[PDB]
């Protein structure tokens, strides 16, 4: 005869991860790291750019 | 400590680090350590029946 049984489970994470990389050129920083001292006409273009 | 409120007023403050050979873990600091801040946890995540 038979009787009936309880099972119990234990399951755990597993850590993962997503890296992307992004680039900017020294230039770019140079134009953005100016803190008011250029915005002349042909400097403007090249910040927005 | 973790932030908890003390429970008792400790009297008599007099050098502890000569009686250093009892309690079971004594770390001394000098003014402030990083060590004192750390956060890690285990967590349940739900239990299924």
């Amino acid at each position: 005869v038979d009787q009936p049984v309880h099972n119990y489970m234990v399951k755990r994470i597993h850590k993962r991860s997503l890296s992307a990389a992004f680039a900017i050129a020294s230039e770019a920083l140079s134009l953005l790291s100016n803190t008011y001292v250029d915005g002349t006409e042909i400097d403007s273009s090249l910040r927005i750019r | 400590p973790a932030g908890i409120i003390p429970t008792g007023n400790v009297l008599s403050t007099i050098e502890v680090c000569a009686h250093r050979c009892i309690f079971d873990f004594f770390k001394q600091i000098r003014s402030d350590d990083n060590s004192l801040y750390s956060a890690q946890f285990d967590i349940l995540l739900g239990t299924y029946c």
